[PDB]
Parts: C-alpha cells; sequence; structure tokens
C-alpha cells in the first residue's frame, strides 16, 4: 500500500552494477586496457562492447515492449488511490532515471576526462569509452524511455490551511508533470 | 481518496524528497556535461587558474543553469535556491570525480586538480532575486555580483599556490611547478556529442508529450547576458 | 602507447629521435632517472601539423608515476613551451623522480601546437617501493620549504567544505518548510508571497551580507599570510640553442622504395657515395622509433627498447667498405616484426605514401656520419 521500496532496487541496482564496473576497469584499465593492439584488450575490453550492445538492445526491447503491451488498456475509470499509487511508482522511475543520468553524465564523463589526460589514446574505444559512451549513455536513455512510457501508459494525466492543500488531491500529481514538465528545459 | 490532511502532508513530504533528488541529480548530470563541453579545463588544473582566461570564462559559461533553473523555481514555487542548487550540483559532481578518479584512479594530487569554488556567486544570485524580486534586477546587479565575486572567492584557496620560487634558475610559482612536476599529456579527442547533442535529449525531453506546458522558458538566459556584468570581473585583474 | 594508432607517415616525417639513453632501468621510489638524446625536426614537416612555433617537451607515461624534476633542451631549462625551428637538431635531457611502484612505459614525447602529440620511442622502467615514501620538497624564495605532494591540501579542503556547507545551509533553511506541491499550488491559485515571509528576507540578506563579508575578510586574510606572491609564469621560450652538427661526408640518393603488402619489410635502392677519406659502412636505418641494424657493422649498447631494436634487421646487397671517392648503388632491406607491430605497415592507409629516416655510416675506426633520407615509398602487391 502506497509507494514501496522497489525504490530501493532502483537506487542500488545502478550502484552495485556501476561499483562493479569501477572495480573492473580499476583493475583492468591498468593491465589490458593500456595497449589496445594487444590481445588482452580484445578479450577484456573489446568483447565487453558487443556484450553490452546486445544486452542493451535486448533489455530495451523487452523493457519498452513489456510496458507498452501491458499498457493500462481501459484506464477511463481507475481510482484516485491508484492515480496516487501510480504517480509514485512513476516517480521511482524518474528517480532511477536521474540516478542513471548522474553516472552517465557526471561520473563516467568527467572520468573519461581524466583518462584522456593521462593516456594518449590507441582507439576510439578506450576502456572509459567502452564505459562512458556505450554502456553508460544507453543505460540511462533506456531508463529515460521507460520512465516516459510508464507514465504515458499508466497515468491518465497522459492523454491549517494545510486544507487548501489536503483536498487539492483529486487530480494533483499534475505536479508529476510540472516536473517531467520541468526537467524539461533543465536538460539540454 | 486520499484520506486525511495528516496523510496528504505526508505524501507531499515524501514527494519533496524524491523530487529534490530527481531535480538535483538531473542538474548535476546535465550541468556537468555543460561545464565540461565548454572549457576542456582551466578547472582541471591549479596552473590554469590564471588571472585572464580563468577569471573571464568561468563565471560567464557558468551562469546558464543558475539563471534558467532560477526562473523556474522562483517563478513557480517561490523557491529561492535556484542558483545555489546547480552550483552545489556541479561541485559534488566535480569533486567525487577529482577525488575517486583524478587522484583515485590516475594519481594527481588533490592540491593540483581541485575545482574552482562557486557557492558565493550563487548566493548573491539567489538572494538578490529573492529580495527585490525582479529578474531584470537580478540579471543586472545579481549577475554583476556573481561575476565579480568569483575571483576573490577563490583567492583564499589559490593564493598559497602563487608564492614564488626560483626553480632551477627560473622564477616559477608553486602552481606552475605543480603542473610541471605532475606530468599530464595532450588534450586529445573532442566531439563528446552525437547522442549528447541530440539523441539523449530527445528521449529525455520529449517534455512536451504532445501536451504543452513546457517550462522550456529560458528567455531567462537573457539572465545569461551577464557576461557583460561578468567581463568587468576580468579587466578586474591587473 | 598512443603511437601505433597514429598515421605512419606522420610518425616517419615529423621528429627523429636518436642517441637516446636511460640512466637506469629499475629505480626505487624517490630515486631519479635521466633520459637523454637528440631529436631532429624533419625538414619535410607534414602539412597539417603546425610547425612547432610553440611545442612543449613532454613525457609519455600513465600519469605522474614519475614527476618531472627538470627538462632541458639545448643547455636550457624548459618548463615552458619552446619554439623549435624546422630542419634543426637539438639535444634534450629529462629528469624524472619515481613516485608510483610498477612497470611503466616511458616515452619522450613532444606536444605540438596545432595537431599531434609526437611520441618518441618508449622504454619500460620499473619502480620499486611505496607511494607513501614519495616526497616532493620545494624551498620558496619566501623562506618556507613545502611538500608539493600535499602543500595547501587542507586549506583547499576547508574552503570548499566551508562554502559547500553554506550552500547546504541556505537550501536547508528553505527546505525545512515543505518544498514543492503546497508551494506550487499557492503560487497557482492566489498570490505567492504568503510563503516568503520576512523575517525570511532578514535571513536572505543575512546570508547576502555575511557572504560578501566573509569573501573580503577571507581574501585580505589570505593576503596578510602570503603577502609575497607572483602570477603564473608562462610564455614560449624562443631562442633554443640548436646543435652544431658538421656537414656529413657521405651523401645518399634514394631511387625507388617499396614495401610488400602485406609484409614486414621495406626495401630501398640507395646510391651511397663516399666523399671524405675513410672506408665507410652502413650500420643502421632509423625510421619511426624503430632501428634497423647491420649487425656486421653496428651493435647497440644503449639498452634500446627491445621491441624496437632490429639487431640484424638491416641488410644491404653489398656492405663491404665503401672506399673514399667511390660511389655505389646498393639494395637495402629493413626488415622486422617491428614494422608490422608498430604498424608502419599502415602507411598503406595514409594519404601521403612518403617516408623518411636516418642512415648511420661508420668508418673503419668507428666514427659515424648520419645522413637523412626521404622519398616516396610505393606499395607492391603482386
Ligand atoms: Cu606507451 Cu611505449
Ligand atoms: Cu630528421
Ligand atoms: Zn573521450
Ligand atoms: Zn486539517
Ligand atoms: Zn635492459
Amino acid at each position: 500500500l502506497l509507494d514501496k521500496k522497489w525504490l530501493t532496487f532502483a537506487l542500488a541496482i545502478y550502484t552495485v552494477f556501476y561499483l562493479w564496473v569501477r572495480w573492473y576497469e580499476g583493475v583492468y584499465g591498468w593491465s589490458a586496457g593500456l595497449d589496445s593492439f594487444a590481445p588482452e584488450f580484445e578479450t577484456y575490453w573489446m568483447n565487453f562492447l558487443y556484450t553490452e550492445i546486445v544486452l542493451e538492445i535486448v533489455t530495451a526491447s523487452i523493457l519498452w515492449g513489456y510496458l507498452w503491451k501491458t499498457r493500462d488498456r481501459n484506464l477511463a475509470a481507475l481510482t484516485p488511490r491508484e492515480e496516487l499509487r501510480r504517480n509514485f511508482t512513476h516517480l521511482v522511475w524518474l528517480v532511477a532515471y536521474a540516478w542513471a543520468i548522474y553516472w552517465g553524465a557526471s561520473y563516467f564523463t568527467e572520468q573519461d576526462g581524466t583518462w584522456h589526460q593521462t593516456i594518449v589514446r590507441d582507439t576510439d574505444f578506450t576502456p572509459s569509452h567502452i564505459i562512458e559512451f556505450y554502456l553508460s549513455y544507453p543505460i540511462y536513455i533506456i531508463t529515460g524511455f521507460a520512465a516516459f512510457i510508464y507514465a504515458k501508459t499508466r497515468l491518465p494525466f497522459f492523454a491549517h490551511t494545510f486544507w487548501f492543500m489536503e483536498e487539492l488531491f483529486v487530480a494533483p500529481l499534475h505536479y508529476g508533470f510540472v516536473i517531467f514538465g520541468w526537467l524539461a528545459l533543465a536538460v539540454m | 481518496a486520499v484520506r486525511s490532511h495528516a496523510e496528504a502532508v505526508q505524501v507531499s513530504r515524501t514527494i519533496d524528497w524524491m523530487a529534490l533528488f530527481v531535480v538535483f541529480f538531473v542538474i548535476v548530470g546535465s550541468y556537468h556535461i555543460h561545464a565540461m563541453l565548454t572549457m576542456g579545463d582551466w578547472d582541471f588544473w591549479s596552473d590554469w587558474k590564471d588571472r585572464r582566461l580563468w577569471v573571464t570564462v568561468t563565471p560567464i559559461v557558468l551562469v546558464t543553469f543558475p539563471a534558467a533553473v532560477q526562473s523556474y523555481l522562483w517563478e513557480r514555487y517561490r523557491l529561492p535556491w535556484g542558483a545555489t542548487v546547480c552550483v552545489l550540483g556541479l561541485l559534488l559532481g566535480e569533486w567525487i570525480n577529482r577525488y575517486f578518479n583524478f587522484w583515485g584512479w590516475t594519481y594527481f594530487p588533490i592540491n593540483f586538480v581541485f575545482p574552482a569554488s562557486l557557492v558565493p556567486g550563487a548566493i548573491i544570485l539567489d538572494t538578490v532575486l529573492m529580495l527585490s524580486g525582479s529578474y531584470l534586477f537580478t540579471a543586472i546587479v545579481g549577475a554583476m555580483g556573481w561575476g565579480l565575486i568569483f575571483y576573490p572567492g577563490n583567492w583564499p584557496i589559490i593564493a598559497p599556490l602563487h608564492v614564488p620560487v626560483e626553480y632551477n634558475g627560473m622564477l616559477m610559482s608553486i602552481a606552475d611547478i605543480q603542473g610541471y612536476n605532475y606530468v599530464r599529456t595532450g588534450t586529445p579527442e573532442y566531439i563528446r556529442m552525437v547522442e549528447k547533442g541530440t539523441l539523449r535529449t530527445f528521449g529525455k525531453d520529449v517534455a512536451p508529450v504532445s501536451a504543452f506546458f513546457s517550462a522550456f522558458m529560458s528567455i531567462l538566459i537573457y539572465f545569461m547576458w551577464h557576461f557583460i556584468g561578468r567581463w568587468f570581473s576580468n579587466e578586474r585583474f591587473l | 602507447h598512443g603511437e601505433k594508432s597514429q598515421a605512419a607517415f606522420m610518425r616517419m616525417r615529423t621528429i627523429h629521435w636518436y642517441d637516446l639513453s636511460w640512466s637506469k632501468e629499475k629505480v626505487k621510489i624517490n630515486e631519479t632517472v635521466e633520459i637523454k638524446g637528440k631529436f631532429h625536426v624533419f625538414e619535410g614537416w607534414p602539412e597539417t601539423v603546425d610547425e612547432p612555433d610553440v611545442a612543449f617537451l613532454n613525457v609519455g607515461m600513465p600519469g605522474p608515476v614519475f614527476i618531472r624534476k627538470e627538462s632541458y633542451i639545448g643547455g636550457q631549462l624548459v618548463p615552458r613551451s619552446v619554439r623549435l625551428e624546422i630542419g634543426k637538431t637539438y639535444d634534450f635531457r629529462v629528469v624524472l623522480k619515481a613516485r608510483r611502484p610498477g612497470d611503466w612505459h616511458v616515452h619522450t614525447m613532444m606536444n605540438v601546437q596545432g595537431g599531434g602529440p609526437i611520441i618518441g620511442p618508449g622504454k619500460w622502467i620499473t619502480v620499486e617501493g611505496s607511494m607513501s615514501e614519495f616526497r616532493n620538497p620545494v624551498t620558496t624564495l619566501t623562506g618556507q620549504t613545502v611538500d608539493l605532494e600535499n602543500y595547501n591540501e587542507g586549506n583547499t579542503y576547508f574552503w570548499h567544505a566551508f562554502w559547500f556547507a553554506i550552500g547546504v545551509a541556505w537550501i536547508g533553511y528553505w527546505s525545512r518548510r515543505p518544498i514543492f506541491i503546497p508551494r506550487l499550488l499557492m503560487v497557482d491559485a492566489g498570490r505567492a508571497d504568503e510563503l516568503v515571509s520576512a523575517t525570511d528576507r532578514k535571513v536572505a540578506m543575512g546570508f547576502l551580507a555575511a557572504t560578501i563579508l566573509i569573501v573580503v575578510m577571507a581574501m585580505s586574510s589570505a593576503n596578510s599570510k602570503y603577502p609575497i606572491t607572483i602570477p603564473l609564469q608562462a610564455g614560449t621560450m624562443r631562442g633554443m640553442k640548436p646543435l652544431e652538427l658538421p656537414a656529413p661526408t657521405v651523401s645518399v640518393k634514394v631511387e625507388d622504395a617499396t614495401y610488400r603488402v602485406p609484409g614486414r619489410a621495406m626495401r630501398m635502392k640507395l646510391t651511397i657515395t663516399n666523399h671524405g677519406n675513410s672506408p665507410i659502412r652502413l650500420g643502421e636505418f632509423y625510421t619511426a622509433s624503430v632501428r634497423f641494424l647491420d649487425s656486421d657493422v653496428y651493435k647497440d649498447t644503449t639498452g634500446y627498447p627491445e621491441d624496437l631494436l632490429a639487431e640484424d634487421g638491416l641488410s644491404v646487397s653489398d656492405n663491404s667498405p665503401l672506399a673514399p671517392g667511390e660511389t655505389r648503388t646498393v639494395d637495402v632491406t629493413a626488415s622486422d616484426a617491428a614494422w608490422e607491430v608498430y604498424r608502419l605497415s599502415d602507411i598503406i592507409y595514409d594519404p601521403d605514401s612518403r617516408f623518411a629516416g636516418l642512415l648511420f655510416f661508420f668508418d673503419a675506426t668507428g666514427n659515424r656520419q648520419v645522413v637523412q633520407i626521404d622519398a616516396p615509398l610505393i606499395p607492391s602487391f603482386m
């Protein structure tokens, strides 16, 4: 009942995954990822690429496909309590989305930044490129889409006096979309 | 449904937290991409924090988000921390990186790769727009402030780096020596783009829907135009 | 690392590094290692690489696993960028202090102005010890002797924390009352203002005054401590002293130069002709960091990088002594795994199939002329 710690998943799910990645590149950025023309780079770094692309296409396929087909068909009548339960879960999506953006656009980007400063590149596919570009960006644009789609297919906003608040709660989580409605110009 | 004023006050609180997070990291994320993209940095090195370029570009290229999120948060919530929220965003972003990567991964001393200090400016902006609550006003004196305050704002940090030494027969300041000792390389790829120019916008923002209400109003990156208010700030140096 | 992926003919026609030497090969933390050598800036500088009007004498290595203590080119210390003159030939010296344990592949590079880090041969140097051991002391013209590893570290921290804290404090202050949906609606229906409540404005200006006050108080405090300070020193050193080489005594003329595709060897037909009295022999062709030797005439002892030294890589159709006065045409083959491993073989993709190298001739008592060759290098497939 209300908004659950699925939101806990949504936070840790990246954090474990990416902390594994940071370990992985920390240990192989040196030994393997130094000289691209060496066979250890093929196995530990190049293979990594096609592993993720496949996985990304696949997930993004099942993930968007999932939600779209499970789109709340007749939503004409579904309680205000769900129109609350929902633009909570929706928000969880948007939290995951932001967390994802954080890693992709702050963390892994300014890292690439440091990486460029310390090794003269051998490919357009440095460790930190395999990670910053082809693992990070896809992940968070996928999270992006999901958020959008969830909302589009789940919430019908997608076609004292504590008082003057308390009851402004029939079609509130309009707010939901003054904020997807203003990450808006915030992002670009 | 939903029940009481007791619960209402409750969901609107647990909302505030979730929202604040989203707002905040999505700032950190795109704001840091901005700073990065436009300044391959002066910010990175102590020996690039000079009197002309560093002092000129940094406050200029940096008002954007403050200015924009300023015109959303104050206009629509009367929340006056628009400016500072961005700045804090960038700073955490840059630090976690300077620390865990810049030093953590590749071993550059923190006293070298530390970022520029930014809070003062943002406070000036936020408060000036709060009191005397006209944007036009903030744009002229507020940005003016942000601009000017910048360098003096970093002076307590910068200064001890600027004490002179005769290093093998040449005058050099500490900071100079730092960059001379701690070998970096070239510059060396840039077009950190295709999906950054577009794709990763036009999936984030369709915000739109086809429904309008797009607070995609940044005519308050007129509020930018305090570059002029800024670029005094450098003729400020000698 | 970083060459190899870079255009083969830039790597052949840009800077020639030779008489490279490394004071030591295994080094303890805080110990020194000294890199020496000469480099010639090729008179046929590619197009499309700004002349080195402002170039900088760098070191290639994965970050500061050494720090650069000193760097000289010509007699001179070179902490700035320098102006190098095309065709001219200089001596450098780089002095490194070890800082991180590991096997590092250290190159002498050269950062140029418009396009290109110009990366010389890399040699593996091993560092033993603990980073906790490293020190970087510097004595200022101000009496004090500081350790660069951590100088001003805590200070930097304080100020960033202090200000960060304030930013928090300000957001915090507003975020104790509810932040979005009630405030949003209050702006919506009816006028806002009920919600910003002087004494909110007291606090606002509290902050505003406090901030500018702390900034100036701080600034002039920073000025009271640290009263002697200079601006960042910068600007390109001009006037680099070049090396006064003597005119060579051998002259060579290269008609045809070919390489098999795919392959491992370049061949050229040179007409060597030996002016100046003493029977001369061809001992080496240096091409792009890679050194091809006739081991019947020359033997390296410099500890040159193994993957770049072709000990008997260089074979000449007739390499008997060339008597003074004489002039002969000879077929010469540079051959080594190195030619493929460092991708000179990738000349086939370059839009300018011309090469350039140095030849080294030694006379009977072992003193050597160097001549530079360059010419078009044509592929053969059939
Ligand atoms: Cu990097 Cu040799
Ligand atoms: Cu040359
Ligand atoms: Zn990059
Ligand atoms: Zn009530
Ligand atoms: Zn050896």
